[PDB]
DNA sequence: CGTCTGCCCGCTATGAGCGTTGCATTTATCAGGGTTCTGGTCCACAGTAT
DNA sequence: ATACTGTGGACCAGAACCCTGATAAATGCAACGCTCATAGCGGGCAGACG
């Protein structure tokens, strides 16, 4: 290809991959991948793709833009990095930067999604209208396509319309403004919407690029925490201030819509399965949450300052 | 084109009894000691210390190419293709009849008669096809050009109006294509006879099948020896065809010629033959000599190659600031600074003395080494740190990657060497006494104190005396020194 | 296929302002610079004056390659081909977000395959169209060579990614049929640029109607200037439907898509356009201008004259010979060089080294026979005779 | 770019960046049936060797080839013989590669482009133009746009031959005479007896040799 | 009135450009096993009742 | 101050999966086939004289 457009900021690889073909009178999904790439075989992916690298060997002429960058400013990346470990972190750029597919999602073993949840395509109904006003055309973004919240960090719920990922493996689709776009009455739940605000920022920062607190000190971390304050009894967990915290801040229907079901009946919880000795990859809300609900004015980065210094 | 008419010389072997083409090749008694000869290093004397510093550098800039020193794996390497180089033509012998006709003649004598047994196994090509994989930058190539170039190419026969190539050298290129190896085989004929074999048989109308039907026959006229392919790393899959494919060519390749055959390639080039190598069938053939970095400890204890190689290349600098002995450190660091791969060590040390002679104090520290490694190692940041990995995957994936364009390097630091200003207290000391002959003395006890007292008391005594030999104007310079 | 960085001016003109594309080309020179910038002869020197024959033979040949003269015309066409390549971009703007509306349109008339399907309404285009018809052997694609040539070819830029191409040349096939014109204009984008666009849009049968539209939307893939076609008589001899096709896509192109588009023919090719755009005709040089000789001719003669190459010449010029010329050429650009060549070559080859009036003729009447029935009905100057044949002036 | 920050820094106010190529003429040769018009070209070119290849770059130079066309008179059978006259004196197959049925005329006269920049040729010779003056061509008027459409191959100054009988039928429009006599149209004769009353030399020496 | 010896014209032969079709081709569908995953287990350990 | 009970961390083991090979069906695509227009042609009809 001569003519690879440039990702604007703060946009996914897939709807520059899109307007790539868009641009060029390209309209049989087929010849896309066999001139983006070269394989009938590539998969489309809508966050953690893979085969970078090629897509910036076309933009190589132009000097910024490399396969860190690449990686880290434009992809659903920086959500998993932080938290699972650094030794991991290190290893997924490598394992990521190649031909390799599958062991992508079962390395960060975070991405069993099984079915298509909430892979249906979403949009905004009030930032395409600032995104058409600012440059002309419409794409796909990164606040919209949160792993759990279906919601826009500003404002809003996302529009779901019928589509999937697992409707066409080998096609790539960009937005169509032609395409209606209609609103509907806006049915917004306060509390996931301060949730996504909080946790919105993580995404664009530059000290996420190293910072990765290690599991035995995730486990130390998390005792001092709760010993700061008096979350924990003598050498028992006291299972009350931990539930009423979090059900004066989030209310029941947040968490089914989160699908987070509490369980004090139950022995087995994710709340009591955090404050045991980690041992596992943690996914960020429960992260979130946990930090949301035992102090509530500390920002994401900070926080983890906090939990890596100590 | 080294014509020489064929001296029959006699091995006592019974096999390469009166074999006309065997007969003519060097004599195999002492080759021990010819293996272990073929080391060779320039010759450097104190007395070029003090010239300038551009010659100095240019001094430096000639130590790449005329250093070698033999280790464990080039005798292995040489006897390997000794054997089969001479076990190749047991089955041409001219005076004799060929295989075919012994075979039938076996044949016809256990049909009837009372020879009651006959083995029709024959010989698996002539000798085994080595195969030797090992990691880029390791010193294969240079190795075989010096070890391949002690033997005649062209034995011009007299009686028969034949000649005798002794071995040959393909070598492919940047993306090259499944045809060019057949192509360049014709074209490379040309050079090593002067004929023009390429305009009769290498016509682009030919397919496949019948370039090597004609290699056949021309390998056949002409007694061949050896048929070396290099550098299979530098051919691209995908452009010529099928990737599985390649091994049915090479397989046809090394069936249908019948001399011996021997293929270099890199461990990304070994998974193409990599499902006859698992295998242990007879008949596969495909025998490989890894090639491996220098390791470092034996038995908890550092390997003799390692320091026997080291102190020979440290016997090479002409710092002026040196002291005699190699520190502990330095030892224990660039081992880890370059894995032990057979190239780069080299080149670390090169470019050490350079940055060093621009950047200030002539000496070698850790800190200058490490300097180096950031400035001219970049390229190869992922192979090193895959080989100290140690998993296979890592290596294979990072194999084939090298420095481009040193040479170019050289030349920008040697014009940079060329443009300075100012001088060393050494440099004014050299150059206000009077340094012919007398300055050995000067220099080779020049760190025990200051030499402010030194310039003047030599040429005091030198005056006193200017019809000495150095030998007795050590003695006199000693005395009068600690007076 | 000279990439070149571009490096921006500030111009003068408020509707320029904004614009990389505008902005990277070499500046407007003035009439008084230009015509002087065209201007081109050869090296000459007396030291080859007493060389060698044979060596003489060839700097004599190579007169008709590397000698180009500014006419009058030249500089009004110059002038109006830079504001005509200049016009097309303002409507194209990638910062300000315009082309990504031009390029976004041009994917729905791909998928449709109908050419007025429009998706944004504020997407407006600006664009212009001349023809340039003038009487065989004028001389008009070698101005078209030297007065285009002054903007290089490809210009790559960094801020963007785009590969702008100022200029395009085409030549339409000798059939005249709707799919060479179209599988042409993909083979000069193919080899200006270094690419494969033949094989992924031309092989893959597709039909007129879409292909088409390819054509629409990759020219506004690139930032296209200038799109010339050359040689237009031929699209009178395609089959039927075909004469007017293609003389309604190439002012749908114009109006709609933005993309400028210049014509070039022969006389005999204005009947299609007039069996129904600013009109420039272009004549045969002639000296009487009014009721006194013309200076062009005058100075065009004493211009090429200082080029001889003969050891005994006249320095001076001749009156008479001036009129043999006029006479025997009839003043089309192509035979006044041509035959000045070749008298001094004959001087040159027989012995004489001197150029006479009666050499000219000798050599007019002797070597330009082919030539000849069609200049009879020049130099009679009869409007009915000289409405005869083609290629003549109507 | 040395010469574009120049002129865009002001200093200088001309540049020449690129010029296409216009070298392409042409010319004609007719002469009376049995005058040698072939044994005359082919002792003139046996001097010139054809394949030149060249150690510094990686091109062959086909200096110069010679077609001749078929007995019934078409542009394709010309077209392909190009090919067919061009793998002989090289060794390739372009013919089986190349020269397919689905291809148009102008394909095909596109693509002879690309290959006679590949090697540099320098000279094509095209005999036998007689019988192209009447046949199935599709139309005079087509087959001589043909002929000046053969601009558009890379230089390659050709030379046509023919009888006396394909001057005035073939070359019967300005734009097309125009190019024929591009250098000058070289026109034969049989040799004559008696010059001006005075016997010829030439006539005396070949026949008493 | 035979015949005749050259005219024509509806016809036959043929180049030029485009359009199906069988053909190879890829794609899609089904049985099966063992593997990492996570669900459930427990057991020594530490802190309170007698 | 030691038996009783919670408990956290370490630990068995069935299960959804899911990857892969063997087999039938849909299918795109160079491969001829067809059509269209165009230029020359030999048996047939008007003609016509001794
Ligand atoms: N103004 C001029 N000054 C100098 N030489 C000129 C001029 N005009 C034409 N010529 C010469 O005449 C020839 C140009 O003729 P061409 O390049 O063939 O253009 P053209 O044949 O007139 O265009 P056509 O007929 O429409 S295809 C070259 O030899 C030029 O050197
Ligand atoms: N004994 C030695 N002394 C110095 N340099 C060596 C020695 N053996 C190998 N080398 C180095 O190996 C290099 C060539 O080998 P290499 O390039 O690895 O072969 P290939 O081109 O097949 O990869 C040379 O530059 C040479 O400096
Ligand atoms: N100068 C000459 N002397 C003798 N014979 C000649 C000469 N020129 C031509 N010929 C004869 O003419 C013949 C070639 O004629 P040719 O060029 O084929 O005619 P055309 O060009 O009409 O085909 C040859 O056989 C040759 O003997
Ligand atoms: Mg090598
Ligand atoms: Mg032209
Ligand atoms: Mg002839
Ligand atoms: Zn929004």
């Amino acid at each position: 290809m001569r003519n690879f457009p440039v990702p604007y900021s703060n946009e996914l690889i897939y709807s520059t991959i899109a307007r790539a073909g868009v641009y060029q009178g390209i309209v049989s999904p087929k010849q896309l991948l066999d001139e983006v790439y070269g394989n009938r075989k590539v998969v489309a992916t809508l966050g953690l793709p893979s085969h970078l690298g090629v897509i910036a060997r076309h933009l190589h002429q132009t000097g910024r833009y490399a396969v860190q960058q690449l990686i880290y400013e434009h992809t659903l990346f920086p959500l998993y990095a932080p938290f699972v470990g650094k030794e991991r972190r290190d290893e997924a750029i490598r394992l990521m930067e190649y031909q390799a597919q599958g062991a992508v999602h079962l390395m960060l073993g975070v991405a069993a999604s099984r079915v298509k949840s909430d892979n249906r395509f979403r949009y905004c109904p009030d930032c395409v209208a600032l995104q058409l006003n600012r440059y002309g055309e419409a794409f796909w973004q990164r606040d919209w396509y949160l792993p759990a919240l279906p919601y826009c960090p500003k404002h809003g719920a996302l529009v779901f319309f019928d589509r999937a990922v697992d409707d066409h493996r080998h096609q790539f689709w960009a937005l169509g403004h032609t395409e209606l776009l209609s609103d509907y009455p806006k049915d917004s739940l306060s509390q996931l919407t301060a949730l996504a605000a909080y946790i919105a920022p993580l995404l664009d920062a530059p000290r996420a690029q190293e910072l990765s607190p290690s599991l035995e000190q995730w486990t130390l971390f998390y005792q001092r925490l709760a010993q700061d304050l008096g979350l924990t009894k003598s050498k028992h967990i006291r299972h009350d201030l931990v539930a009423e915290r979090v059900r004066q801040t989030f209310s029941d229907e947040a968490l089914e819509k989160l699908d987070l079901k509490l369980a004090e009946n139950k022995d087995t919880c994710w709340l009591k399965s955090i404050f045991r000795k980690h041992r596992k990859a943690f996914s960020y809300l429960q992260h979130s949450i946990v930090w949301q609900a035992l102090l509530p004015k500390l920002t994401v980065i900070e926080a983890l300052q906090q939990a890596s210094a100590l | 084109a080294t014509r020489i008419q064929a001296v029959y010389r006699d091995t006592g072997v019974e096999a390469y009894r009166d074999n006309p083409f065997i007969e003519a090749l060097p004599p195999l008694q002492e080759s021990v000691n010819s293996a272990a000869s073929l080391k060779s290093s320039l010759q450097l004397t104190s007395s070029d210390l003090q010239k300038s510093r551009v010659i100095r550098a240019h001094t430096i800039c000639r130590i790449p190419d005329d250093y070698f020193q033999p280790l464990g794996t080039h005798l292995l390497l040489s006897e390997r293709i000794s054997v089969m180089i001479r076990g190749g033509y047991v089955g041409r012998n001219p005076k004799t009849g060929d295989l075919q006709k012994h075979l039938q003649n076996g044949y016809e004598r256990v049909q009837t008669g009372e020879l009651e047994t006959f083995r029709f196994e024959e010989a698996r090509s002539t000798a085994q096809s080595l195969l030797l994989i090992g990691c880029s930058g390791s010193g294969k190539t240079t190795s075989l050009h010096r070890i391949l170039a002690t033997y005649p190419q062209v034995i011009y026969h007299r009686e028969l109006n034949v000649e005798q190539v002794v071995y040959l050298k393909i070598d492919c290129s940047h993306n090259g294509s499944l045809k060019e190896i057949c192509l360049n085989f014709f074209r490379a004929l040309d050079r090593a006879l002067g004929s023009n074999y390429e305009r009769r048989y290498g016509l682009k109308r030919h397919g496949i099948e019948t370039m090597l039907a004609l290699m056949s026959q021309i390998a056949n006229a002409h007694a061949l020896g050896l048929l070396v392919i290099d550098e299979i790393q530098h051919l691209s899959r995908s452009r010529s065809g099928g990737s599985q494919e390649m091994l049915n060519f090479f397989v046809t390749m090394v069936n249908i010629i019948g001399v011996p055959v021997m293929l270099i390639g890199t461990p990304k080039a070994r998974e193409i033959f990599e499902a006859d190598l698992r295998s242990a069938r007879r008949g596969a053939g495909f025998g490989a000599i890894f090639w491996d970095p220098i390791q470092q400890t034996q038995r908890g204890k550092p390997n003799q190659e390692w320091i026997a190689f080291t102190d020979n290349l440290w016997q090479l600098q002409l710092l002026q600031r040196k002291d005699a002995l190699l520190s502990d450190e330095v030892r224990d660091v660039w081992y880890e600074l370059s894995q032990g791969v057979m190239d780069i060590v080299v080149k670390l040390f090169v470019l050490a003395q350079l940055r060093a002679l621009a950047l200030g104090n002539e000496r070698i520290t850790a800190g200058l080494l490490r300097q180096v490694y950031q400035d001219e190692l970049k390229p190869v940041h992922p192979m090193l740190e895959a080989l100290r990995s140690g998993i296979p995957e890592r290596i294979a994936r990072y194999s084939d990657l090298v420095v481009p364009e040193i040479d170019k390097r050289l030349i920008q630091l040697q014009l940079d060497i060329a443009a300075i200003q100012e001088q060393t207290p050494e440099e004014k000391a050299l150059q206000e006494l009077d340094t012919e002959d007398q300055r050995h003395l000067y220099l080779m006890l020049k760190e025990d104190y200051d030499s402010s007292l030194l310039i003047p008391t030599i040429k005091k005594a030198f005056s006193q005396n200017p019809t000495m030999t150095r030998q007795k104007l050590l003695p006199l310079v000693l005395q009068w020194l600690m007076e």
